[PDB]
């Protein structure tokens, strides 16, 4: 649409020092009619190099991308979330890949936890099959294919292992 | 068997204790020890006189001798227990019991507990036998084993009662009218299992069998979850020992001839509402107690909710239940001009649930004392919260005749739907609903068809839909599609409501509803919408495999694709249910689906569909199901109607929770001797049902600056607004006698108080004097605000023994309080596209969510309460000693999340001490004590203000 929105959250300290956050929402219909938005966020302290930068794009190729950069210059930490629909072998299919660059050691805990402890447990509490491995070390994919309007097979590619299940009947149509 | 002229002297001790069945935790209960004499008379009667009674309460660990005297307030009751009681007794069967009217039913029920031991159905030479036998608990399956003891003439008899296999079970309920029995869930688990075993040493003497000693043991075991997830138990025991038999001189019978009925326990009048589990009301000054707690609620919840406000509201309600409509009127009279007392009182009315509340209400409405807005909040609350009786139903009928209600559309609507709900609740427990209850509604439907007033036909069908009675089927069928050669005189709208009106009916007679809706569904000449609705009704009635197959075969050749899409998707979706309630229907659908191809699953969004989703947890034996229906038209992409419902299952029952529908026929039509009924064509309509009962519906037909200057003026002068609300969210109660003759009481009460206050003052500048809205929307509007929204909710669950004067048992109390505050400034300018808030920050640690849980055992009487925690504070490297513990260990949790931008943190603290150390069971995990806090806290950067500013537009 073109417009922008500016939001400032300011905490007035006693010192009079500048404290707070400024966000600037952007949005358009860039490149080829497909919607776009961005969110930038900086601290109000002129001393700060912190910056959160988040981008969205709804591509032509029925994709939906979105990256997030935060930290030193909103380029210290990165995390993407790419989603596509389409056909895998003549069957409607869908896909989401959560990728990540460097993560603050903190969040690294959360990930390495849910990928090493969480996942196997959800996988067996759902009784999924379990192959030796799915490639890419800083990635997570999920592929959904409707074999029939109600039957779906799902593949979950983690760094160290693939989980999968075929012939899942749903309570609704895909 | 008591020989005329003979006095048999017995000692009698009995008790009933509630709690967790574990040695070491505290339990509470009631007990007595008496000496009794029974004098045999002629004509197969005898008189029982209690000659000495010591009442006790039990409060402590079990086993233990923590029995103590019940002291004050019992003299009158003890004098009543001591009046002679006549009873008929022949060949060991108790017949009628007679006691003076001053001897209260409570006192007679305790006597029936003693007499119950003397019920001996011995069949002369059969060693083991069984029969449905009357006792204090009702008529249940009883088995006897008769053996020879060793002294001579002496026999050992032992009988046992299966209290879940009864031709007649004595019990009362409140709050369970909308619960529907889920047969499958009940075969998986039974929530209240009870059994009693009586052990006797008996002497076979020519006079007849005489008891030398009796001991009973009875267990009432409540499983709120699966049976292995922990139970709460009431254990009762009686001991009766013959101490002597004496010749008694020349008669002159001294006992009453007032017949008080048979051996089965008799519930004192209105006990289910009047006699509270939590509060002793007998013997107190009622009007006074009501005045004090009413003052406390009004006065203490002005800026924020008082922590105990929901419990005082529960107290207020318990006291109101004990006064008639006259006392209500005297209270209202003194306080109806005080805005806050007034509001608290009208909140309290619906919660009372008694017919006196409804009479007060009828009188207040008729004298024009309530506004339209108050009337619509209350007419609503009151009718539906009634513990329905015949008087309730009369006052409700008279209410529909009140001008104040009749002259007001939304109120008349609410009162009529409410009257339907009131019929449903009254009839819920009976085999057959008395016709006169439905009369007001069949009369309205008959007069609405005579006047050919479509709106009125709709309202009556919906209300009859609420009343849910099979007696209505013949009246509803006149309005259904295909009931003859067709006499097209009703719109699709009326027909659709006539089909939906069968739903609650199907909960009682599903076969009779299936017979009606299946031919409708199968009729290819009927409009799609109407067939689809008949399919919704059909499936909700849980059809058999064969019926569902008939439908699936008819679909192979269905000419209407809307109908085919819908039915095919409902069957496919239900076939995947994993919830027990839908097990049988889902297997029926499994089988049916094999009868056709899957091509209808390719139809898209332009096609009608049904989706069922559900989930069930085997350990809690609880679950939730949801459905969503979209009826589409060929006319276009906007749906003709959409509905979604959510339902719950637990403890072997199920209920609808909430359902919403929307229909939008006209909207569609605009986007793309007899007398026909003129069709009001609503652009759109909608309704909402709660527990299966339609509580409001509305239509959107043709609804497509003095009023504002006043508000700005009001706003410039400053406004203080307070809205509090007190309410009972749910109240379920099950009462039943235990073998000693006092009732056990299982009670779930959830109540809540909400308080919201706002002070607002607005500022503007060069606003034109002839201001319009548009001038407002173009200036700097400065709004100073001091506002608080807070809420407290208490859930109390009780299992124990209850009488008017002494209550004992186990209680778990869950309380949650939340509240947020905001003092600052909001500066807006609609045209400059700029918004600005300047809020004072939290200065200190501020608790925003406080949640506690406490499990206790209690004894309450007029002297007040004695309470112990269920888990005794103390009894009997790091890891080991903690885990391998015979005692509860306090656990502690505490998260954070810091805000740099705000120099403030939001913390979550919690302290837990439960019973999991005793058993790996769900109930034991939530039994104990818990305190959790969500709070916000500073650090020192001393934020002065916190500004949130937004700017859209060009800048
Ligand atoms: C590693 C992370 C794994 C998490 C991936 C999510 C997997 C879904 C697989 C699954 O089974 O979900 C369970 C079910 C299917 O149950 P069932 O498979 O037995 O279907 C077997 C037929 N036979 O429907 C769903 O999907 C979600 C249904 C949404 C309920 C609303
Ligand atoms: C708008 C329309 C007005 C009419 C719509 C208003 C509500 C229904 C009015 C007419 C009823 C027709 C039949 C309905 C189902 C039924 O009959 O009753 C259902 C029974 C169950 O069986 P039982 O035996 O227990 O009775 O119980 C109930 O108490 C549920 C009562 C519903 C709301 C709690 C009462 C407090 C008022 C709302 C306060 C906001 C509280 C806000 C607090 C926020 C919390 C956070
Ligand atoms: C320590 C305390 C112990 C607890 C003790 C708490 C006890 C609480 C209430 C239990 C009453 C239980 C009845 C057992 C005997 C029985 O069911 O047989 C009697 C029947 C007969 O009824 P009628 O003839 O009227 O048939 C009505 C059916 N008709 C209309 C078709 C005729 O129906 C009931 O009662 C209904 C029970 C389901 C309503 C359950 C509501 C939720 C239960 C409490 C969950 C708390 C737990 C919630 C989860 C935890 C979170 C809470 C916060
Ligand atoms: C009651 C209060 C709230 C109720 C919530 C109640 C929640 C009730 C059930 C929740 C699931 C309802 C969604 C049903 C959609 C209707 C339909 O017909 O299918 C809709 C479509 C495809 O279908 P099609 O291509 O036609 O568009 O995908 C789905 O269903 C959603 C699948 C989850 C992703
Ligand atoms: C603190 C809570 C402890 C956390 C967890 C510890 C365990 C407590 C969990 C309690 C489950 C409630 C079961 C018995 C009490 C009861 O029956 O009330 C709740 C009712 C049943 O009532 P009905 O369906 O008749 O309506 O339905 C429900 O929505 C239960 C839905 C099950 C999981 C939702 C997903
Ligand atoms: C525009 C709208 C206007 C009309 C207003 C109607 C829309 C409102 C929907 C209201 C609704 O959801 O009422 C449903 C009722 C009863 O459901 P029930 O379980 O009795 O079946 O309680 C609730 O959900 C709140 C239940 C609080 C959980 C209680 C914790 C333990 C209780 C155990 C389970 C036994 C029961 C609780
Ligand atoms: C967030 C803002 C939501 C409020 C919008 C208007 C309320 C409305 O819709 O007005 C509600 C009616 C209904 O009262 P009834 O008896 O019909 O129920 O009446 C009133 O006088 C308004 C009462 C409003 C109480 C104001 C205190 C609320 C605190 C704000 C939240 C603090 C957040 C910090
Ligand atoms: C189906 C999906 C859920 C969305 C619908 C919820 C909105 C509402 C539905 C019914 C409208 C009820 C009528 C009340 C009329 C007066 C107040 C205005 C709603
Ligand atoms: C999480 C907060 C609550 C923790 C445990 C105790 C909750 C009792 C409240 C119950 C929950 C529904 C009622 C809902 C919350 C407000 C009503
Ligand atoms: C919840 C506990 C938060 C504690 C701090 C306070 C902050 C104000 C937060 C209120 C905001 C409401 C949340 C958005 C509504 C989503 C249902």
């Amino acid at each position: 649409s073109k417009p922008k929105v500016v939001i400032v959250l300011r905490a007035v300290r006693a010192d009079g020092k500048q404290q707070g956050l400024q966000t600037t929402l952007y949005y358009g219909l860039t490149s080829n009619g497909l919607p776009k938005a961005k969110i930038v966020a900086v601290e109000l302290s002129d001393l700060s190099v912190w910056k959160l930068c988040a981008k969205f794009r709804l591509s032509a190729h029925m994709k939906a991308k979105a990256a997030i950069g935060w930290g030193k210059n909103c380029q210290q930490y990165r995390a993407m979330l790419e989603a596509s629909t389409g056909n895998l072998q003549s069957h409607p299919a869908a896909r989401v890949d959560i990728k990540w660059g460097r993560l603050p050691s903190s969040l690294q805990r959360a990930k390495n936890a849910l990928l090493e402890n969480g996942a196997p447990v959800i996988a067996s509490k759902l009784e999924m099959e379990i192959m030796p491995k799915a490639n890419q070390k800083h990635q997570v994919s999920v592929i959904l294919a409707a074999m029939t309007p109600r039957r779906m097979n799902i593949i979950v590619k983690l760094p160290k292992v693939t989980y999968f299940q075929q012939g899942i009947l749903l309570p609704f149509t895909f | 068997q008591f020989q005329p002229g003979k006095v048999y002297r017995y000692s009698y001790d009995a008790f009933s204790i509630s709690g967790l069945p574990e040695p070491g935790v505290n339990r509470a209960g009631l007990s007595g020890e008496m000496k009794i004499e029974i004098h045999g008379h002629t004509h197969n009667q005898a008189t029982l006189k209690i000659t000495q009674v010591n009442l006790k309460y039990f409060l402590g660990p079990w086993p233990s001798d923590s029995f103590y005297p019940l002291t004050g307030g019992y003299d009158h009751f003890i004098q009543q227990l001591e009046v002679p009681v006549r009873f008929d007794y022949s060949a060991g069967r108790i017949g009628d019991i007679y006691a003076p009217p001053q001897v209260t039913d409570t006192a007679v029920n305790i006597v029936r507990g003693i007499l119950n031991l003397f019920q001996l159905s011995l069949k002369k030479n059969q060693q083991t036998f069984e029969l449905q036998e009357t006792g204090v608990e009702g008529i249940c399956q009883t088995t006897y084993v008769v053996q020879e003891g060793y002294r001579t003439n002496e026999m050992a008899v032992v009988k046992t009662k299966d209290l879940n296999n009864c031709d007649h079970k004595v019990y009362k309920t409140m709050g369970t009218a909308y619960a529907e029995r889920c047969p499958t869930c009940q075969k998986m688990n039974k929530n209240l299992r009870s059994t009693a075993v009586y052990n006797y040493a008996i002497f076979d003497e020519p006079s007849g069998y005489i008891i030398k000693s009796a001991h009973s043991e009875e267990i009432q075991q409540l499983s709120v979850f699966d049976i292995k997830e922990g139970n709460v138990v009431i254990e009762s025991r009686q001991k009766l020992i013959l101490e002597g038999i004496q010749s008694a001189p020349a008669a002159s019978q001294a006992a009453s001839l007032q017949n008080r009925g048979g051996l089965m326990y008799k519930f004192p009048s209105s006990a289910i509402t009047k006699m509270s589990s939590l509060f002793v009301t007998k013997g107190k000054n009622l009007e006074s107690e009501i005045h004090t707690v009413l003052k406390h609620l009004v006065e203490n919840n002005q800026l924020s909710v008082h922590e105990d406000a929901p419990a005082k509201f529960l107290r207020l309600t318990a006291f109101l239940r004990n006064v008639d409509a006259g006392v209500l009127q005297s209270i209202w009279h003194k306080l109806h001009q005080q805005k806050d007392y007034r509001r608290w009182i009208l909140d309290a009315v619906p919660a009372m649930a008694t017919s006196e509340a409804l009479l007060f209400l009828k009188r207040t409405l008729a004298s024009e004392q309530l506004t339209s807005a108050e009337a619509t909040q209350i007419v609503a609350s009151t009718l539906s919260n009634q513990q329905a009786t015949r008087e309730s139903l009369s006052y409700a009928r008279e209410l529909l005749n009140t001008s104040f209600i009749r002259n007001r559309p939304i109120l008349r609507k609410t009162a009529v739907l409410g009257y339907g709900s009131l019929v449903f609740r009254y009839c819920a427990n009976t085999v057959s609903c008395p016709d006169e209850l439905l009369q007001p509604l069949h009369d309205l439907l008959s007069q609405s068809s005579d006047r050919a007033k479509e709106e009125e036909i709709v309202l009556a069908l919906k209300a009859l839909g609420n009343a849910g009675q099979p007696n209505s089927i013949k009246k509803i069928q006149r309005f259904l599609p295909g009931q003859g050669k067709s006499l097209d005189e009703y719109s699709t709208r009326v027909q659709a409501e006539a089909i939906m009106a069968l739903r609650n009916i199907a909960k009682r007679d599903p076969r009779k509803v299936q017979e009606i809706v299946l031919p409708i569904f199968l009729n290819v000449a009927i409009k799609s919408e109407l067939r689809i609705r008949s399919c919704i009704v059909f499936f909700e009635s849980k059809p058999s495999v064969a019926l569902v197959s008939m439908v699936a075969v008819r679909l192979r050749r269905e000419p209407n694709l809307q109908v085919a899409s819908f039915v095919y998707s409902q069957m496919r979706s239900l076939s995947r249910s994993s919830n027990p309630e839908f097990r049988d229907v889902a297997a029926a659908c499994s089988v049916a689906i094999k009868m056709l191809g899957s091509k209808l699953d390719r139809l898209g969004c332009r096609y009608s569909k049904a989706v069922h989703v559900d989930t069930f947890n085997a350990r809690t034996m609880a679950g939730v199901s949801a459905d969503y229906f979209r009826i589409n038209s060929p006319s276009g992409p906007l749906p003709r109607a959409v509905a979604a419902k959510i339902r719950g299952q637990g403890m072997g029952y199920a209920s609808d929770i909430v359902e919403f529908g929307l229909r939008a026929e006209g909207l569609q039509e605009l986007l793309y001797d007899w007398k026909s009924v003129p069709e009001e064509r609503p652009l759109a309509s909608g309704y909402v049902k709660v527990h299966g009962q339609e509580v409001v519906f509305a239509e959107l037909d043709k609804k497509m600056q003095e009023q504002i200057g006043a508000v700005v003026s009001k706003l410039e002068q400053g406004m203080d607004v307070l809205l509090t609300k007190g309410y009972v969210v749910s109240e379920v109660r099950y009462m039943q006698p235990v073998c000693i003759g006092i009732p056990m009481d299982l009670n779930l009460l959830v109540s809540g108080v909400t308080t919201n206050r706002a002070n607002l003052s607005a500022s503007f500048s060069s606003l034109p004097a002839d201001m319009k809205l548009a001038d407002l929307l173009a200036t700097n509007i400065e709004l100073r605000v001091a506002a608080t929204t807070s809420m407290s909710q208490h859930a109390v669950a009780i299992m124990g023994l209850t009488t008017d004067l002494a209550k004992a048992g186990m209680q778990t109390h869950y309380k949650t309080s939340a509240g947020l505050g905001v003092n600052g400034k909001i500066e807006m300018n609609a045209r400059e596209s700029n918004f600005k808030a300047s809020l004072k920050p939290f200065q200190q640690k501020t608790v925003v969510v406080l949640s506690t849980m406490e499990s206790i055992v209690f004894v309450r009487d007029p002297s007040g309460s004695r309470i112990l925690p269920v888990l005794p504070p103390k009894m009997t490297q790091k890891q080991i000693h903690d885990i391998m513990t015979a005692r509860p260990v306090m656990r502690r949790k505490q998260s954070c999340s810091k805000s740099a931008a705000l120099s403030s943190k939001v913390c979550f603290s919690a302290r837990l001490r439960n019973a999991a150390f005793i058993r790996n069971a769900l109930l034991y995990k939530i039994t104990g004590d818990y305190v959790s806090k969500v709070y916000v806290q500073p650090t020192s950067s001393k934020a002065q203000i916190t500004k949130v500013e937004l700017e859209l537009q060009a800048g």
